[PDB]
């Protein structure tokens, strides 16, 4: 679609991380950081029981 | 130009990179996906969704990482040519490490067959194993894995040359070519005689192959991605680490499959 | 290549009689005694003619502290110490052990 | 501050961050260390109560900590990061994003070694990992893979900071460098990235054989199976000796440094300094098999690896006579770093003589797993990769911290790691030639008293340690008044003996490298114009 | 009005004249229509035949008297040079600072160098 | 604003390199034309006969061992053969699944447990 | 990109301007590092 000039003129000409700096930055960068925050959260939670002995239950 | 307008730029050619959070981000997602399988191979989790997540999220994280190099490259222009010289060698010395790796599982291989163990029956082989008969499927599958090097070569030199629809459809066919050779892999592994935990030959045999289809799987997306910048306009006739990249990890995969295919059939068997 | 003893001598007194200031005396004479030989007399009366050009009396006591450093006997010393004994005289330089009594 | 320490992307954050880390792993390595050499006083259990497993644990903890957490971190990461894109003159080094992401893949790394020791038995393996013990019929539970995962993580790190620096020495050096003009350091981090390179990937090998024995029921080492458990040992060590020349070498470089600008003359033979580091990393990956003299090699294998393992004591003999030849007619400013420079080369000289008497494979029938080994290896580890990291520490720590270090406290801290590690690591040459086994909680009772003294060398390095940890703190808090006063060493470089003091302020840094020109803690992006060289 | 595309090297004035126009319609995009930045001002400069980033070794033809002192040129106010004799390769590395204010003297071969500042910062 | 601001120093912009660089440019597009169409006339008379000659072989030979995996599903559990000592271990049940069974298991063909 | 640069712009932590003193946080490192491997033995010695 050749979208490359446009998207020049928009990176250069923004005072934003780059990351956020093109339009749709928002659409994967919302849903990633809460999958990712949990994606982090549950395996150290998971650590008192490995330490503790307790292994899953088989339900 | 004057001393007012070169006062404004870098002096020096090599890339400042903007600070950016994927580094510490893929480190957070590694160290989840590491706790999570060590907690998962031993029940301490009750299900694979953990992992599961974890690789996802590590997957996102090195994509977002590769769409601000895309970015980098294409759009900010802060690859001039010290900087692709920089990542050519780079990528150049990454390939040498996993051809290492391949050399490793390449020595494992070759201690268990050259010195053929007393409980597997003195014989490679070992007795009960039936091999995989070389010239059935891998025949197919290395020869379509040649002409995927002769595609990409092509598709490449109608780059330079100019050619917009010969080198699009150079890298679509080289695709195709390259997801038919993991579909055949696939279909290997299904209807196959032995198990990984069939001895040392099944041990050896699906870690060098399938070491050698991850590669090609990975190898499947940088051909993707490299039809989607070359479809969008992003690569340039003379401006293309990308390309360079996919088709020199092409090549080098390629005599990986040469050398896992003689040795593995036609010395094996 | 390696210089002979006279060529040391003929490129060090060109050296300070090219010198022009008083850091390029001391860099002349700093690695003028970073040799392993003790410098000819010719070429420390140089030394002296060259801390005299540029008006610094304390490198002209440190020519024969350094030479004193330098050589190997106490009897070297007095063999040099007498053979600048017109030129030391004549510049008015002490030694720093008749300078500092002790 | 969240964008300069997370999100880093310049070299020297990385380089201050990953010796944050490297030197807090250290004090926990001395702490496993200290309990060690605490239960190792007097036979029979003092401290655990029984329980050998836990101490087990804590060797394989001690080993791995100290070498992939300490030395390696410290040594590669932080040294490498701040001097290598300024010794060459490069403005930032090339991929700093994989440069940061080494870094902050090495601490998780740390996190899962020390849940690996929390979680149901902890890895009881030894540092090596050998199977069958290793396997999942010796070792149940999670923990040896979590143990083998802070080796991936730690592997991922250094191949990545080790392609990072190949390309950055040799894409992005400055106008006037040629390659043959470099320095000392620089070449040596050079070559120890080239061995990084050329290593870790028979290590991830034969780790992920590891982990696929343990949990997807695969027989690369299992002998009901028809695996192999000498595979292992040959993979490990291929990466294994690779890997001490790889923690050796930038001692190397440094020694080189703290050496020349000590003595105030250049090194000897620097061309010839470069020669002898690539012969010793080209000939690092030929010897590996001198750890295994027992297992039942061939006489004509054998006869080979000790005439492999003996032919590397001329380079190294080469880099330790040129040494002397630049400490050999200059003038002696001893500061602590040439303390440090001093003793490492009569410490690491006696390392490396018992190595070369460890070389021999008819002798390796005597000393293989005996103390003496661990007498060596501590020598050479020791002193060549700790008094390396010290005289580096106060080498550069002036220069890129703008706060200078108190120097009576630093030659006490020096005299005592001295004698210290000396009362340690002598006696175990005699417990090993009088046939100490190694790994072991407890001892026949003929070893007390060479295992009593060394226990108590070990409170005097533990005390030095904590007189370091001080003196970084008074470095911290009172640096500029150290300047200020004559408590520290304002001057590296003394004036010659000719040179007025006036002429020595106009000059007043005489460096053969570009590090000592820059500003005290230098500039955020230094470099702006390259810098020139003839 | 609109920014230019800066068709030679004195012809561009910013980072914004750097962009130039896109590849048509099928074409593939060539080195000066798609390049920007700093790559696209390295790219125009090849092609004017000017070496943007000058990589030029120092000047070791002379000694360089106090009198006549070795011009370098600094975008900044000062440099970091490596003097190592009156031939090439002379004596050892020796690295000086010459800045706005002090002429760097060399010591072991008594070079001067004199900053010349271009600046404009 | 200092006087050195309007002073261009670049230097002479005549040098042969620039014009070198143009034709080598020029010459790399048409080099890269005649490779391009020598390995279309590689990839048309060579890969395609080769892919076409070897997926005939290789069809006739996937539909023998799909007819001889067919007979070998009708095999009862007493007439599977004696799995060896080597064979499918079982050193800890797996973590996916129910137990016993890897990721391209087949039922048909690796029956052994 | 243009962060503040000096005496103790180089480092992570805070030394001069802060509330609590310096050697609170410059010891505490130390030693939580110091006692990781007491934590380890204190729970091994439990089991
Ligand atoms: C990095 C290498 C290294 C270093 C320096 C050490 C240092 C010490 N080690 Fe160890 N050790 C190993 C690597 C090392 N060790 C390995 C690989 C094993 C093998 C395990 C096995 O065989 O299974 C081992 C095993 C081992 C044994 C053998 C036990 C056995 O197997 O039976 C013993 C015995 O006392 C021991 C104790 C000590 C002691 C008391 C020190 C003392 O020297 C501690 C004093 C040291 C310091 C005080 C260092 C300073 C601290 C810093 C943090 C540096 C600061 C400087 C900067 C940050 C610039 N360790
Ligand atoms: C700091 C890292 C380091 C270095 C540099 C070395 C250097 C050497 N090492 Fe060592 N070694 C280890 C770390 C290191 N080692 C570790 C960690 C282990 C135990 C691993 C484990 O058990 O898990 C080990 C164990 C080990 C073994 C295995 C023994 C066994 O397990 O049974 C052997 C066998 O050959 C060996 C020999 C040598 C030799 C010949 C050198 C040479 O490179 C030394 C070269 C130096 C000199 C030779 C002295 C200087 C030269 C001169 C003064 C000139 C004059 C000398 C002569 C004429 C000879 N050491
Ligand atoms: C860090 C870098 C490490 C580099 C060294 C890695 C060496 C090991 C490669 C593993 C490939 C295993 C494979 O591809 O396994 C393929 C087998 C195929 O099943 P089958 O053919 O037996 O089906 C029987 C009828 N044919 O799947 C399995 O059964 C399960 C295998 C274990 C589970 C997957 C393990 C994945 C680890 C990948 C690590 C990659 C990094
Ligand atoms: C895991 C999934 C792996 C998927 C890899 C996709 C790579 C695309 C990145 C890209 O496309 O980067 C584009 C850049 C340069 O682009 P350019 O100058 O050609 O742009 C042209 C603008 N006109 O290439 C590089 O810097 C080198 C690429 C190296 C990639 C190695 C990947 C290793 C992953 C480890 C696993
Ligand atoms: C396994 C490790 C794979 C390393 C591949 C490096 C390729 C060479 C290179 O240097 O690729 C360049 C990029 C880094 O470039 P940068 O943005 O830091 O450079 C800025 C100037 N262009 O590599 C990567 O994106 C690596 C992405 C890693 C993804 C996670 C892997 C975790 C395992
Ligand atoms: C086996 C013997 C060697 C072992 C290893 C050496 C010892 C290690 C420590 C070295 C420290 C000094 C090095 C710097 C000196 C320097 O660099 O000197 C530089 C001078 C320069 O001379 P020039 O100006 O004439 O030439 C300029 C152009 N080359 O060359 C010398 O001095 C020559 C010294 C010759 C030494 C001969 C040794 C004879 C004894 C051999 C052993 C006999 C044992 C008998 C037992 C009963
Ligand atoms: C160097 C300075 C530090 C070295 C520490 C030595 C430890 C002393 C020791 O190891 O003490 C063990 C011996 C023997 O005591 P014992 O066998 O009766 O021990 C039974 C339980 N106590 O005590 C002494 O002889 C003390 C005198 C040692 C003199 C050392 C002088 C070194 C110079
Ligand atoms: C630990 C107790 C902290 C108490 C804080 C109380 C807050 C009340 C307000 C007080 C003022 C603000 C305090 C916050 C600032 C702070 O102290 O820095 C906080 C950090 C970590 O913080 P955290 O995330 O754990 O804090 C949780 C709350 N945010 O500490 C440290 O890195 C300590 C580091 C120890 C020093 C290491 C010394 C060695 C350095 C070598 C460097 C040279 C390298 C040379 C070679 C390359
Ligand atoms: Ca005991
Ligand atoms: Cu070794
Ligand atoms: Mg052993
Ligand atoms: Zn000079």
């Amino acid at each position: 679609a050749n979208k490359v000039i446009q998207l020049q003129k928009i990176f250069q000409s923004s005072t934003k991380p780059l990351w956020w700096r093109h339009p749709r930055s928002a659409l994967y960068l919302y849903p990633f950081y809460a999958i990712f925050a949990v994606a982090v959260v549950t395996p150290l939670l998971y650590i008192p029981n490995a330490i503790r002995g307790i292994k899953a239950k088989k339900a | 130009m004057t001393h007012l307008e070169r006062s404004r730029h870098q002096q020096h050619p090599f890339h400042m990179v903007m600070p950016s959070p994927w580094p510490i981000v893929v480190s957070f997602a590694l160290l989840s996906l590491a706790l999570s399988t060590a907690l998962t191979m031993h029940g301490y989790i009750g299900n694979m969704n953990m992992v599961y997540l974890a690789l996802f999220v590590l997957l996102t994280s090195s994509i977002l990482w590769f769409r601000d190099i895309v970015a980098e490259a294409t759009y900010l222009g802060d690859h001039t040519m010290a900087v692709r010289k920089g990542i050519n060698l780079g990528f150049l010395m990454f390939v040498l490490s996993e051809v290492l790796i391949f050399a490793g599982l390449f020595w494992a291989y070759f201690h268990s067959a050259m010195s053929p163990d007393v409980t597997l029956g003195a014989c490679w082989p070992p007795v009960g194993i039936e091999a995989v008969q070389p010239t059935e499927l891998p025949l197919l599958n290395t020869i379509i894995l040649l002409s995927s090097g002769a595609t990409v070569t092509y598709s490449h030199h109608a780059l330079i040359a100019g050619n917009r629809n010969k080198a699009l459809s150079g890298l679509l066919i080289t695709f195709w070519l390259i997801v038919i050779f993991v579909t055949c892999q696939y279909i290997e592994y299904t209807n196959a005689a032995f198990t990984i935990s069939d001895g040392v030959y099944g041990s050896v045999f699906y870690a060098g192959t399938g070491l050698h289809f991850l590669h090609m799987v990975m190898l499947a997306a940088m051909l993707g991605v490299n039809y989607w910048r070359m479809r969008n306009y992003h690569l340039t006739a003379g401006h293309h680490v990308g390309y360079e990249t996919t088709i020199i990890y092409t090549h080098v995969l390629d005599v990986i499959w040469l050398f896992l295919y003689v040795v593995f059939y036609w010395w094996g068997v | 290549d390696e210089e002979t003893f006279e060529e040391f001598t003929a490129r060090y007194e060109k050296e300070f009689d090219e010198a022009y200031d008083l850091f390029e005396v001391q860099r002349v004479l700093n690695n003028c005694f970073s040799y392993d030989l003790v410098p000819a007399p010719a070429v420390i009366e140089k030394a002296l003619r060259a801390a005299r050009r540029v008006n610094d009396l304390p490198t002209a006591i440190r020519v024969f502290e350094a030479l004193k450093y330098k050589v190997e006997n106490e009897d070297q010393y007095k063999a040099y110490l007498d053979e600048l004994k017109d030129v030391r005289q004549e510049l008015g330089v002490p030694l720093k052990e008749e300078l500092f009594p002790s | 501050m969240v964008q300069r320490w997370l999100y880093s992307t310049n070299a020297k954050d990385i380089a201050v961050l990953y010796f944050m880390l490297a030197i807090f792993s250290g004090m926990a390595g001395t702490a496993m260390s200290l309990i060690i050499r605490l239960e190792l006083a007097a036979p029979g259990s003092q401290y655990l109560h029984g329980n050998s497993q836990l101490f087990n644990v804590l060797v394989v903890g001690h080993a791995v900590l100290m070498i992939f957490f300490l030395v390696m971190p410290a040594l590669i990461g932080g040294f490498g990061n701040y001097l290598l894109p300024l010794m060459i003159g490069a403005t930032d080094t090339a991929f700093p994003r994989i440069n940061n992401i080494a870094f902050w893949v090495l601490p998780m790394g740390l996190v899962c070694l020390v849940t690996s020791t929390l979680v149901e038995s902890g890895a009881g393996t030894g540092w090596t990992v050998y199977p069958p013990l290793s396997s999942i019929q010796a070792h149940s539970g999670p923990s040896v893979d979590l143990a083998i995962f802070a080796l991936h993580l730690t592997s991922i790190s250094s191949l990545l900071g080790a392609i990072n620096f190949i390309v950055t020495t040799l894409n992005m050096r400055t106008n006037g460098m040629t390659m043959h003009k470099l320095p000392l350091f620089v070449w040596s981090i050079f070559i120890t990235a080239f061995l990084l390179l050329l290593s870790l990937p028979v290590l991830s090998a034969g780790i992920t054989m590891l982990l696929l024995d343990r949990n997807f029921n695969t027989s690369f080492f299992e002998v009901s199976g028809g695996g192999d458990p000498i595979l292992y040992e040959h993979l490990f060590w291929f990466f294994g000796h690779p890997e001490v020349y790889i923690l050796i070498i930038p001692g190397f470089g440094i020694i080189s440094h703290v050496v020349s600008t000590y003595s105030k003359k250049p090194v000897f033979g620097e061309i010839s300094m470069v020669y002898a580091m690539a012969s010793i990393g080209l000939l690092g990956f030929l010897v590996w098999s001198h750890h295994m003299y027992i297992v039942g090699l061939d006489a004509d294998t054998r006869a080979y690896f000790t005439s492999a393992t003996m032919i590397i004591a001329i380079p190294t003999g080469i880099k330790i006579f040129s040494w002397l030849a630049t400490i050999h007619g200059g003038s002696i400013r001893l500061a602590t770093p040439m303390l440090y420079a001093i003793a490492f080369l009569f410490l690491f000289t006696m390392g490396g003589l018992t190595g070369v008497a460890l070389a021999n494979a008819s002798l390796d029938v005597a000393f293989h797993d005996t103390y003496y080994v661990v007498g060596h290896f501590h020598y050479v580890l020791s002193m060549g990769a700790i008094f390396s990291l010290f005289a580096g520490y106060y080498y550069w720590s002036p220069q890129i911290l703008g706060l200078n270090y108190n120097e009576k406290l630093a030659q006490i801290q020096f005299w005592l790691i001295f004698i210290g590690a000396n009362v340690i690591f002598f006696p175990m040459h005699f417990l090993g030639i009088n046939g100490m086994p190694r790994r072991i909680p407890d001892y026949p009772d003929a070893f007390a008293g060479w295992n009593y003294v060394a226990s108590i060398g070990s409170f005097i390095a533990t005390l030095s340690l904590f007189l370091f940890i001080y003196i970084l703190y008074d470095q911290l808090v009172n640096g500029l008044n150290n300047k200020v006063n004559n408590k520290s060493v304002i001057y590296n470089k003394a004036p010659d003996f000719v040179e007025s003091n006036t002429i020595f302020n106009l000059n007043t840094v005489k460096s053969s490298s570009i590090e000592f020109l820059l500003t005290s803690p230098p500039a955020v992006h230094s470099f702006n114009t390259p810098a020139v060289q003839s | 009005p609109v920014v230019k595309t800066a068709q030679n090297l004195a012809e561009v004035n910013g980072p914004e004249t750097l962009i130039g126009p896109g590849a048509k319609e099928g074409t593939v995009p060539t080195d000066l229509d798609q390049e920007t930045g700093l790559a696209r001002l390295e790219l125009l400069g090849k092609l004017e035949g000017i070496d943007v980033f000058d990589t030029k070794p120092l000047d070791s033809s002379r000694k360089g008297t106090m009198k006549d002192p070795i011009i370098i040129e600094s975008y900044d106010d000062y440099r970091y040079v490596g003097c190592t004799g009156s031939p090439a390769g002379s004596h050892t590395i020796m690295w000086l600072k010459p800045t706005v204010n002090e002429v760097a003297r060399c010591w072991e071969c008594g070079s001067v160098y004199k900053l010349n500042p271009v600046g404009v910062p | 604003l200092p006087p050195n601001a309007l002073k261009p120093a670049f230097g002479p912009p005549d040098k042969v390199a620039a014009q070198k660089f143009k034709e080598s440019l020029m010459a790399t597009e048409k080099h890269a034309k005649d490779t391009s169409n020598m390995w279309v006339k590689i990839s048309v008379w060579v890969a395609l006969p080769a892919i076409a000659l070897t997926a005939v072989n290789t069809y006739f030979v996937e539909k023998e061992h799909a007819e001889h995996r067919e007979h070998l599903k009708h095999v009862p559990d007493s007439e599977w053969p004696r799995d060896y000592e080597f064979m499918n271990i079982r050193s800890k049940p797996f973590f996916w699944g129910d137990g016993d069974k890897t990721l391209f298991w087949n039922p048909v063909v690796n029956r052994h447990i | 990109v243009h962060f503040k640069d000096g005496v103790y712009e180089n480092i992570p932590f805070k030394v001069k301007g802060r509330k609590t003193p310096y050697a609170l946080s410059h010891f505490g490192f130390f030693a939580i590092g110091f006692a990781v491997p007491f934590v380890a033995c204190y729970v091994q010695l439990k089991k």
